RNA sequence: UAAGGGCAGACGGUGGAUGCCUAGGCUCUCGGAGGCGAAGAAGGACGUGAUAAGCUGCGAAAAGCUGCGGGAAUCGGCACAUACGAAUUGAUCCGCAGAUAUCCGAAUGGGGCAACCCGUCAGGCCCCUGACACAUGAAUUUUCAUGAGCGAACGCGGGGAACUGAAACAUCUCAUUACCCGUAGGAGAAGAAAACAAGUGAUUCCCUCAGUAGUGGCGAGCGAACGGGGAUUAGCCCAAACCGGCUUUGAGUCGGGGUAAUAGCUUCGUAGAUAUAGGAGAACCUACUGGAAAGUAUGGCCGAAGAGCAUGAAAGCUGCGUAUCCGACAUAUCCCUGAGUAGCGCGGGACACGAAUCCUGUGUGAAUGGCGGGGCCCAUCCCGUAAGGCUAAAUACUCCCGAGAGACCGAUAGUGAACCAGU
RNA sequence: UGUAGGUAUAAGUAACGAUAAAGGGGGCGAGAACCCCCCUCGCCGAAAGACCAAGGAUUCCUGAUCAACGCUAAUCGGAUCAGGGUUAGUCGGGGCCUAAGGAUAAGCCGAAUGGCGAUCCGAUGGAAGAACCGGUUAAUAUUCCGGUACUGAUA
RNA sequence: GAAAACCCGCUGUUACCCGUACCGUAAACCGACACAGGUGGUUGGGUUGAGUAUACUAAGGCGCUCG
């Protein structure tokens, strides 16, 4: 049976990654309010 | 001083029983081969053939404290084997 | 050395005693990782004297 | 970014109102439209983006005035 | 904070198992303000054998606040003041007895 | 006979309740300060120690470097450590001023999957290196300053719901709320009558007027102003007539800076202080109990000091302190009179107000004593002088810094977080 | 059918995860059905053998340990702690090129935030210059060693 | 029944960066598990057979962590 995750290094870059929420205002806005709430992890590029 | 210390291991003590041309050094990882040659020339005064490199990231480990456990990690580093001209030691 | 001595210098000769001193402890820190030194702090020392030949050479220069 | 270059009209938001008296948001829109002018003074085409009032005080106090007066007011830029 | 005592002083014990007994500051501990004066507060250590083991006599520190300084004139233990007899230089005089503490 | 079971007592186990404790919270008061950033921010990555670094600090000069001032014996940060060194020739530590400050990030040489890849031009080394420059937009004249990004609340502006209430629901309400977006300052906004009124005299805020006048499927609801009492108190500057100079254009029309002067009535002919380190700073013995006195009992002493915290139990006289007095080498702070205007028609909005006042999408459109207002419209009367601008104080708020407080909590409480916590 | 923590009951019960299968002799050990060596047996064999990629991230090798983890025990382990281990001019990738798509220039649209819009980016495709036989570790090998070569710059 | 780059006619000194351990039809990936599931491509000996079906069996790997 395929499950929902099916992963992939270049897609979650390319969906979740810094670059990607730094482009539009409404993903400044989710970096702004995690900065703020102050998570240890801000992207999905942080984590290794 | 990209050079941060010699290897002294089992694997080095063999090669250099066998060839007696050839040391390692554990230097910083973002020092390509021709900085590592030179840097070699300048602190011991030989001449050097060919070099050789691989990176290591560091090992990951269990820092344990009183109440529980965290998660740390050691430096990364890069191997430079190095082989000098043959006639001379270090 | 000390503060007093390396500021009691003449900016060519305090290079060369930088450039000297670098290399010096350059083989203090390898030599230090194949034997345990008797007494490390003269890595610290060697350190922190290569850190005053800077600043002094920095306040030279710059008036 | 619409706005009349000579008198510096925009949209206006308002409401439509039924004999029932419901009231549903809507916009008054600006008469607005592009036209090209022969400037007398400097003896060139320019093409503006007014409204019929803008027109109206065009006609009535020469184009050259009317653009310093804009400029001077901030609309034509 | 500079301390009312120091080492190489003679203090006395003002309070505890060991009142009335005088002795030489060793060492101060100055972050838990505790000191150690030779020969008083003797514990028992049990060491394992490592660089014969045994059981060590050894010192265990007092806290400073009770301890004082002895009177160089008597031998009362007093309390202490700071004055500029030495030149101006701040020194550590005696309170009973009005002399200099060297 | 008790295989087993029941009840009680004693003693254990498990579990972690309770009592006692704590600087970790909560709510405030007073005084400051109210930003950081292209000279590279907030927030991160990677490093850096004698011994691996989990925090902390620092940045290839990397738990750190220099100078001046303070100070006097230990010090080399923390998670229950040894070694080895530094230090009275004055370490460590504290105040002020400096040096260095890798990579990403507005990221700005070009790209990119953040912390990476690839370049050009001038030099210097020597295929490879270290050090320069190389973005874009707006004033500006290619030299120059300014901006971009982030960030508590408070301010102003542009958009703008619904659940709900009306015991259903559509006008109405919730509400010019939530939320999204733009943009300031230490406050912002407002402000000097084409005003209220039936004499007062610019704004702002507090108490009243008053749940009144009004408004409203006249339902649910909404809801002033005048006046009075206070806090604070402040008024000015342009455009034109007019007088000169200059350029341009066809004696004369413009556009420039200078003068002239703007109205209920005119005009023109401070250094000492404070702050950021510090210095001094009174006065206790004996006996008893106790593991240990600060307790008890005697007997003394200080008090401009009987706040407090620590010390082997509860201390005015043991320590740090407290009352009081003293102290800074720097560095900071203190004739003319506003035109697509007034007014008007159509459709809407804000005003307590669901159609007098104010605003305007659309179409029109004057006057130069005139005009406007006093709740539909006319006349008399009264008040004021629109179509230009600026302005302190009394008012709002707390990310932060300092000093304090509580008939507020005491570890399932109090912040989600007293500890490894936005883990 | 309230919340957190602790402890019960059912109960020494269900179950211990493919019916491919095990027996014996030696070793080490305090302790062995299960660990190590040998003999015999059985299962797969277009795989349940051998490789590339995605994904994982030290699980790899060695020495100590058997507390917790392993559905039993364990002297064993993909478990804990420490040490060690991955070597390229020729292999793969990237540096070069473009597709879908994406970001933009000149311009266009639009209360704001913004939306469009041909050069650049963007592989899953195109181009890639260039060997080998033998040895060799506890753990790497077309990468290390010896022989035979090739390929690109530079003086 | 892609495009563009590209490619045609118009004797020394050297050789830079990253990956390389190990699992990978799986006890190490996706399924909370040492889970009877899912996971793209290559190779895949002999006898028998039309066959890469089927049965047996080399090399190699296993007997599926309670008896
Ligand atoms: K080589
Ligand atoms: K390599
Ligand atoms: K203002
Ligand atoms: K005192
Ligand atoms: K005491
Ligand atoms: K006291
Ligand atoms: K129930
Ligand atoms: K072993
Ligand atoms: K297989
Ligand atoms: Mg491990
Ligand atoms: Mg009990
Ligand atoms: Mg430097
Ligand atoms: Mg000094
Ligand atoms: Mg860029
Ligand atoms: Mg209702
Ligand atoms: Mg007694
Ligand atoms: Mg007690
Ligand atoms: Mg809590
Ligand atoms: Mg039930
Ligand atoms: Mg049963
Ligand atoms: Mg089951
Ligand atoms: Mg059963
Ligand atoms: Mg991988
Ligand atoms: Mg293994
Ligand atoms: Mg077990
Ligand atoms: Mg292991
Ligand atoms: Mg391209
Ligand atoms: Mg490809
Ligand atoms: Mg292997
Ligand atoms: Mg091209
Ligand atoms: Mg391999
Ligand atoms: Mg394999
Ligand atoms: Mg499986
Ligand atoms: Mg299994
Ligand atoms: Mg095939
Ligand atoms: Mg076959
Ligand atoms: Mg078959
Ligand atoms: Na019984
Ligand atoms: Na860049
Ligand atoms: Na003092
Ligand atoms: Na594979």
């Amino acid at each position: 049976m395929k499950r929902t995750y099916q992963p992939s290094n270049r897609k979650r870059l390319n969906k979740h990654g810094f670059r990607s929420r730094m482009a539009t205002a409404n993903g400044r806005r989710v970096l702004a309010a995690r900065r703020a709430k102050g998570r240890a992890k801000l992207t999905v590029s942080d984590e290794f | 001083g990209i050079i941060i210390k010699p290897i002294i291991s089992e694997k080095m003590t063999a090669v250099t029983e066998k060839m007696s041309e050839r040391y390692g050094f554990r230097v910083s990882p973002n020092a390509n081969k021709i900085e590592i040659k030179k840097a070699v020339e300048a602190m011991y005064n030989v001449k050097v053939e060919d070099v050789n490199t691989m990176r290591y990231d560091g090992k990951r480990k269990n820092r344990y404290t009183k109440s529980g456990l965290i998660r740390g990690k050691e430096a990364s580093f890069k191997k430079a084997i190095v082989t000098l001209k043959k006639g001379e030691t270090i | 050395m000390k503060i007093a001595e390396i500021k009691e210098l003449a900016t060519k000769e305090l290079q060369e005693r930088l450039d000297a001193e670098v290399a010096a402890y350059d083989q203090m820190r390898i030599n230090h990782a194949v034997s345990p030194l008797d007494s490390p702090a003269k890595l610290k020392h060697q350190r922190r004297m290569i850190a005053q030949m800077k600043t002094v050479l920095r306040q030279r220069e710059l008036n | 970014s619409k706005i009349c270059q000579i008198t510096g009209k925009k949209a206006m938001v308002g409401n439509n109102v039924s004999h029932s008296k419901r009231r549903t948001k809507r916009v008054f829109d600006v008469n607005l439209f592009r036209k090209k002018f022969y400037w007398v003074e400097q003896d060139c085409w320019v093409v503006l983006r007014i409204s019929a009032a803008g027109l109206r005080l065009i006609n009535k106090i020469g184009l050259d005035a009317a653009i310093k007066r804009a400029a001077e007011k901030g609309f034509l830029n | 904070s500079k301390l009312h005592i120091k080492k190489g002083d003679t203090v006395m014990v003002i309070s505890g198992e060991d009142k009335g007994h005088s002795g030489r500051v060793l060492e101060v501990l100055v972050k838990e303000q505790r000191a150690i004066v030779e020969g008083l507060n003797m514990i028992k250590k049990h060491a394992k054998p490592s660089a014969q083991g045994g059981i060590i006599s050894k010192e265990a520190p007092i806290h400073i606040s009770n301890l004082n300084v002895v009177d160089p004139k008597t031998g009362k233990a007093t309390r202490i003041g700071r004055r500029l007899n030495e030149n101006g230089k701040l020194v550590r005089y005696a309170k009973k007895s009005g002399e200099e503490i060297k």
